[PDB]
Parts: structure tokens; sequence; C-alpha cells
């Protein structure tokens, strides 16, 4: 049987997994102490897909925990559901970051990668047949992308045959807080088209303005950030854990999903977001859900696609529907926009209805797409690369680990030669 | 005319069973109409708070 084994990597992927794993126990029902309790026959069934079976009736969760700074450690323990994950799984380094993606990339690394090696093996060996697994951390996260970079390329040669699903967060356009930011995410992402098949593209900016469209909460928690993005990435892996007529493994999504192979950037889309009076102002029918569902300001991921063009669109339906609905509904939307869809490919919507809905409401989607609206984001950071290497401002440090210019030349060129490709497809 | 007597009375015992039938599947499409549409719950909500 095929499973998965989740990686948590970097400080926010330290708050994402958690976030992403409470929702997992609550959403199967586990107790934070972790008995569960036999309420549901099918979560109790396909909860091997993720989880292993421990001693009374614990379901040990298969990902491994990996950082430097110990506070985030100590904190994530002390959470609610710290004590379900091994102090096995808690491999870090005594070593403080520097946010320095050289020292996590070549330095602190070299002696941990041993370590996290063994453990994911471990785990590895722990269960039986995997599709992949899957990553949490930032590409502009300074110690999340040293091991994610690192990691990605041992796993590559390790199992080659395997789904390596990545999951980062692109950070604000507007400001990057860290100012060699925008030298750590051009080096990540060279390697990272070299290496990853999936990626999903998360902005924060947008998740403020989704708070200030749909939320009207005023002040959000960042961890509340973290359900929705996390409830998305349930929400695609609703498909593997859920029966229903729906084709849910992920490569069966993929192939679908991507024409040409360094087509790895994917953005999210999510279904019924609701305000405080609109839930009994609301009728939920698939139509509005469908409207609803393609909104530019449903978008959470990098910008509007209203700029341009729509390659491959991949909407998952949740709950209790038929074929006839969403099959009139994608009707509708191709009558509506039919020229800003690509003339390369027609007929580019692919669907999945899983037939189980979440734990409150029985409506509902996610949407996952690949439009021609990731320029403007490396765009934006070629002139930010460009000018800073200009005159190569906070440079020394780099030289100092070891680092030359001449892999910065190779990496934003590689960038380029995307930028080039990704517009003369649509264009 | 017993012949033509039993083909009326087969007619109209296929028409009392039809229209016995014909009122359950209105009662079932009834069924079928009352078990899509959804309502959140304030489980949706408590989460958010946190
Ligand atoms: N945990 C967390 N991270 C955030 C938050 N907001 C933005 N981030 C960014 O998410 C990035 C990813 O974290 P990591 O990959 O663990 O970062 P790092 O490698 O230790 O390097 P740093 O940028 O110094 O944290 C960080 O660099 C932060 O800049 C937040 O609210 N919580």
């Amino acid at each position: 049987m095929r499973e998965i084994v989740h990686l948590q990597a970097g400080q926010c992927g330290n708050q994402i997994g958690a976030k992403f794993w409470e929702v997992i126990s609550d959403e199967h029902g586990i107790d934070p102490t972790g008995t569960y309790h036999g309420d549901s026959d099918l979560q109790l069934e396909r909860i091997n897909v993720y989880y292993n079976e421990a001693t009374g009736g614990k379901y040990v969760p298969r990902a491994v925990l990996v950082d430097l700074e110990p506070g985030t450690m100590d904190s994530v323990r002390s959470g609610p559901f710290g004590q379900i994950f091994r102090p096995d799984n808690f491999v870090f380094g005594q070593s403080g970051a520097g946010n320095n993606w050289a020292k996590g990339h070549y330095t602190e690394g070299a002696e941990l990668v041993d370590s996290v090696l063994d453990v994911v093996r471990k785990e590895a060996e722990s269960c039986d047949c995997l599709q992949g697994f899957q990553l949490t951390h930032s590409l502009g996260g300074g110690t999340g992308s040293g091991m994610g970079t690192l990691l990605i390329s041992k796993i590559r040669e390790e199992y080659p045959d395997r789904i390596m699903n990545t999951f980062s967060v692109v950070p604000s356009p507007k400001v990057s807080d860290t100012v060699v930011e925008p030298y750590n995410a051009t080096l990540s992402v060279h390697q990272l088209v070299e290496n990853t098949d999936e990626t999903y593209c998360i902005d924060n900016e947008a998740l403020y303005d989704i708070c200030f469209r749909t939320l009207k909460l005023t002040t959000p928690t960042y961890g509340d950030l973290n359900h929705l993005v996390s409830a998305t990435m349930s929400g695609v892996t609703t498909c593997l854990r859920f029966p229903g007529q729906l084709n849910a493994d992920l490569r069966k999504l993929a192939v679908n999903m991507v024409p040409f192979p360094r087509l790895h950037f994917f953005m999210p889309g999510f279904a019924p977001l609701t305000s405080r009076g609109s839930q009994q102002y609301r009728a939920l029918t698939v139509p509005e859900l469908t409207q609803q569902m393609f909104d530019a300001k449903n978008m959470m991921a990098a910008c509007d696609p209203r700029h341009g063009r729509y390659l491959t669109v991949a909407a998952v339906f949740r709950g209790r529907m038929s074929m006839k609905e969403v099959d009139e509904q994608m009707l509708n939307v191709q009558n509506k926009n039919s020229s800003y869809f690509v003339e390369w490919i027609p007929n580019n919507v692919k669907t999945a209805v899983c037939d189980i809905p979440p734990r409150g409401l029985k409506m509902s989607a996610t949407f996952i797409g690949n439009s021609t609206a990731i320029q403007e984001l490396f765009k934006r950071i070629s002139e930010q690369f460009t000018a800073m290497f200009r005159r190569k401002a906070f440079l020394h440090w780099y030289t100092g680990e070891g680092m030359d210019e001449m892999e910065f030349t190779e990496a934003e060129s590689n960038m380029n030669d995307l930028v080039s490709e990704y517009q003369q497809y649509q264009d | 005319r017993q012949q033509q007597r039993l083909l009326r009375e087969q007619r109209r015992a296929l028409d009392c069973s039809n229209l016995n039938l014909a009122r359950q599947q209105y009662l079932q499409k009834k069924q079928m109409n009352t078990a899509s549409s959804s309502q959140p719950t304030e489980d949706y909500f408590s989460q958010f708070n946190t």
C-alpha cells in the first residue's frame, strides 16, 4: 500500500506542520493525548497513508522535524499536540542560524545531513511503499532553504521514483524584512527547478488581503494563516484518504497538470470563505460555489491571473454533489472566457469529486492552478538581484563562507532562462 | 369478450400499481432535494479564534 512521509523544515515550516498536523488529528478525531476514539470507519481505515500504528491505539505521525534553534522546538513540543510527535523525530543542531543560506547549505548541514538521512531512511524502511514526500518550508526562509535544497538533492538519487512534493511560501513582495533574502530565494530556486516536480506558491500579503476581504476580523493570528494553507493542503490530501469516484493519486493529477518538464510552480484555490452575516445570507449552491471558486478575490497565491492566461486548471470538489452540476459549471466557465485560456490546449479543466465532506460543511472544494501569472514574481526578484548584485552588497559573508559570484551567474541565468520559457510558450 | 374483459382488467391493475408507484419517487426525489445544501457550524469559527 502507498503512503507518505512528511518533512517539516524552516522555522515557518515548524509553525506550518504543527497547525498542518493538528488539523489532521482533529479531522480524524484523535485526542491531544493520542488515544483515538473510534467514530468514523473510513478515517479509521485510511489513516495508515500518513500515520503508523503504535501501541495503545495511538497513531504516530510520520513526519521528521528539523531546525537549529531550540526555542522553536521547545514551543512546538509544548503545544497541544507536541506529545504526539516523537523525540525520535526531533533532529536539530547546536548552532544559531544567522539566517545564512550558505551556512545551512554548506557548513551546518554537513554534520546534520548524516543524522537526518538516517532518520528518514529509518522512517522509509518503517513503511512499505511510498508515493513520495512533501515538505513544509519557505523559499525565503534562511535555514529551511538550507536544509531543503540539500536534502531534496540527496533524496533525488535516494528515491528517484517517488512524489517529491514541495510546499514553500513566497515572501511579501512589498517588503522582505531580511535584506539578503532575494539572494537566498535566487539561490534556492535554482536547485528547486533542477530538483522538484511539484511546488506550491504562497504569499502572506494576499492572506492579509483575504483577511480584509472575508475574514473581516481586523487582527488575526499567523496560525490562522497557517490554518488557511493547512486547510488547502488538507483539501488536496483529502483526495487520497477518502473514498468516492475521484482520481486522487498525485501523478494522476501531475501528468494532467504539467505540460512541460520545468513546470513545477502551481497556485492554490479554495472554496467557500464566508463572513459573519453571510453564513446565514448565503444559499450554498454549486453555481455560487463555482462563481466564488473562480474569483480573482478568491485567489491567494501570488497575484491575479487576470494579467496572464490560464495554462492548466484543476478544481477538486469535496462533498455531496453530482457529475452534472460540475459538468454544466465547467461548460459555463469556458463559454464565459474562452479567449482567456490558451489556444495551445483546449479543455484544460480537470475535476475531481470527493464525496467525504469536511467536519462541519459538506459543499466544499479546492483548486490547484497553473496560469501565466508567475512572471511578475521572479521578474520582481530580477531587479532585486541585479540591483544588489550591481554593487555586491552584503557579499563578504558568503565569500567568507566560501561562496563565489560564479554560482550566482548561472543561478540568475537559469532563472532568466525560465522567464523566457514561460512567456514564449504563452505568447 | 372474456379476453377483452381480462385485457382491461390487466390494464386497470397495472394502472393501480403505477399510481401506487408514482407516489414514492415523488417522496424519493424530495429526499434527494433536502440532502445537498450545506450550512457551516460554530466548529468552523472557534479554531480561528485560537
Ligand atoms: N515561523 C514564522 N515564520 C514567518 C512568519 N512570517 C514570516 N515568516 C518567514 O518564514 C521564513 C521561513 O522560516 P525558516 O525557513 O525556518 O527561516 P530560517 O531558515 O531560520 O531563516 P530566517 O529568515 O532567519 O528565519 C522565515 O525566514 C520568516 O522570514 C511567521 O509569522 N512565523
